[PDB]
């Protein structure tokens, strides 16, 4: 998993 | 009254919130004087896959931009990216702006997040810098831009601005020179966090909060000079202590020095077992020195 | 996504916070419209000993205080006694004085503190209200009338104001109408807090976060039914969990019905075994389900 850019 | 993390007040940065939005992407952006920065993946036509910022930036139409605080709409009149920020030129000078500077956080140093869902000012609260460059906030979809600062002798510092949630939840921002901490990217790909390193100067201070509040089973009486704590920090992932100077104050109050902290810090380390400190199961090192010397004294 | 406790912005309120002292006393008060409330042992000659509050109100002369807003003084034209308040008039109208309202918390319900020290804000963070009508609050020497508010449907509601510290470190103090959350007396004296009674609701909300942040040591395989466990929590300091309504959204996001929790909570009242639960070595009521269900997703 990874990022979410808000 | 135990260690609780706290929020300086917020009343000076509320005025500067202002809802940016492009398109179908709405987030927070901070309002001074006549700019108004903000995450620049706000122009990003989709924030789910990978972003060339350069053509985003190339097919940028001022006019399609939305800034406002409250009912007040202000006309932007350029954008540039920097860093991972955009800062635009707005027709209007905030007459809120107040007196201010900015400064970047350095590991195992607090700060106030504002969090505000779409230009609204919703929470305050406290978080610590880890060594990563990451925070243990709570920012929901829509938070992106909310504005992290710290008053330090009468002056207010914007610090922080948030960008991005990483995949083990950890959130990332960025100072006002836009540089992002931790030096992440702002994509949605898969980078990771890496091994934190404890802040001994806060875990001490979170001892110390806790030996005033009562507490003094893990007090060994036995003492670890500085220089045989920092070899063992190294090796435990805790950064090397400064010195005691910092703790003078919490050594007197309490009468137990640092060095012998240092001691119960190794042991500690190796777990509480079923015993607990100030509530909580492990090590904690949210807190600093400063902080701890208020909370339980208050003379800042 | 993480589980942090919250205040809502103090704005609003801290222009209205100034210093008040008289005599030997100084805390905070709340200055709106005309007047100023705070707590009436601010009148007390001796705080060491019991206190006569007909007899301090008889002696009051109005000189002796000292009404002010960033070293700008009011003066003061009255005093009188509102319950456990003191309200005095001043020479001034605060021309911050944002719209409000008055309004009492109940158990379990969350409110904003916003810290001050001689009448300078401080800190701002939030709080639960407890059983008995205290809360598990940080005050120190000099933040006594520091204010309690709640922004609810754009209206801001004061709620509470700080008196005072029992033996075992619980807060007290009283709502705008004069009167003392739990009944507690403004004394120096050395009464009791009381049996402390868990929000099972605000527990519930608690382990659905933990949940959500992807700790499930606690989640067993078994479920105890809201009818047993409401029976159970009348005899284990817990409240009654009145309906599984409220945690809809959280049962469906992380696949375990409330009874399940329920469950946990009666097996986990007797010891986490060493384990935590987002770093807590016990349970926390201090969240309600709404709380959480802001700070978890998209609300």
């Amino acid at each position: 998993v990874n990022s979410t850019l808000q | 009254s135990g260690l609780r993390k706290m929020a300086q007040p917020s009343g000076l940065v509320e005025p500067c919130i202002v809802r940016v939005s492009y398109g179908n992407n709405v987030l927070n952006g901070l309002w001074l004087g006549d700019e108004v920065i903000c995450p620049r993946h706000v122009i990003a036509s989709d924030t789910t896959r990978v972003i060339n910022y350069e053509n985003e930036m190339s097919s940028v139409r001022l006019h399609n931009f939305s800034v406002s605080k409250n009912n007040v709409f202000l006309g932007v009149v350029s954008a540039r990216y920097k860093g991972v920020n955009l800062v635009l030129k707005v027709n209007q000078v905030n007459p809120n702006t107040p007196e201010h500077k900015f400064k970047s956080i350095k590991a195992g140093e607090s700060f106030n997040i504002l969090a505000c869902y779409e230009g609204c000012p919703g929470s305050v609260y406290g978080v610590n810098m880890r060594s990563q460059g990451t925070i243990k906030g709570s920012f929901i979809a829509g938070t992106c831009g909310s504005v992290g600062y710290v008053l330090e002798n009468g002056i207010l510092y914007f610090v922080y601005m948030h960008h991005l949630e990483l995949g083990n939840g950890s959130h990332v921002g960025s100072n006002f020179e836009g540089e992002m901490y931790g030096g992440y990217e702002d994509q949605p790909s898969m980078q990771l966090e890496g091994t934190n390193v404890m802040s001994s100067d806060n875990v001490v201070a979170f001892l110390y909060a806790a030996l005033i509040n009562g507490e003094r089973w893990f007090v060994t009486n036995t003492s670890m000079s500085l220089e045989s704590y920092n070899t063992w920090a190294k090796t435990n992932s805790f950064t090397e202590l400064s010195s005691t100077d910092a703790f003078s104050m919490l050594a007197a109050k309490t009468g137990q020095s640092v060095e012998k902290l240092l001691d119960s810090i190794v042991r500690l380390n190796k777990g509480f077992g079923g015993r607990t400190i100030l509530s909580y199961g492990s090590l904690c090192d949210e807190f600093t020195p400063t902080e701890v010397i208020r909370q339980m004294y208050g003379v800042n």
